[PDB]
């Protein structure tokens, strides 16, 4: 089937509140199939879907986060 | 010694998730700044993944036992292994 891409965005999201916001942007984000939260400090979002632009979805979550830093972009190998 | 300052025999694993709607990744990936470790995460064998290394944004390519090849800025390193149970 088609291509997906596993993206890992850093975004400030400090508490419960913060990641919500964080998760449902990128849960509304077109091509988006799953977000999970990541990291020792709970300040990664995973997201797995199918042809999204990942500077596009960092771009969206920093102006709604204040900042967002791409750290993986990495093909889903199927 | 030790021979090696960056061993990842004694790396505790990375914190993450393996989602359950893709293949699990055969590779922990480990990023070290001047020998401290900055993160840490998964990757798949035989693949190749792009990925913020300090300041820059760097093509690795991981071989099929987790051998990591890329351009990365001074200080800096990305190391891989092979995960318990590939
Ligand atoms: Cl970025
Ligand atoms: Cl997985």
């Amino acid at each position: 089937g088609p291509m997906r891409t596993k993206i890992v965005v850093k975004v400030h999201m400090p508490c419960g509140k913060s990641r919500a916001k964080a998760m449902a942007l990128a849960a509304s984000v077109n091509g988006v199939d799953s977000v999970e939260i990541t990291g020792d400090d709970k300040d990664r979002l995973q997201v797995v879907g199918r042809g999204i632009d990942p500077v596009r979805l960092v771009a969206l979550l920093r102006e709604k986060c204040g900042l967002a830093e791409l750290l993986q972009v990495e093909e889903v190998k199927e | 010694g030790p021979m090696r300052a960056i061993d990842l025999s004694r790396e505790r694993d990375p914190n993450f998730f393996d989602n359950a709607d893709i293949p699990v990744p055969e590779c922990f990936w480990f990023m070290f700044k001047n020998n401290v470790r900055q993160d840490a995460g998964t990757c798949y064998s035989s693949w190749k993944m792009d990925k913020k290394v300090g300041p820059n944004w760097v093509h690795i390519k991981s071989d099929d036992n987790c051998n990591l090849s890329g351009d990365f800025p001074p200080g800096w390193i990305v190391l891989g292994k092979k995960r318990p149970g590939f």
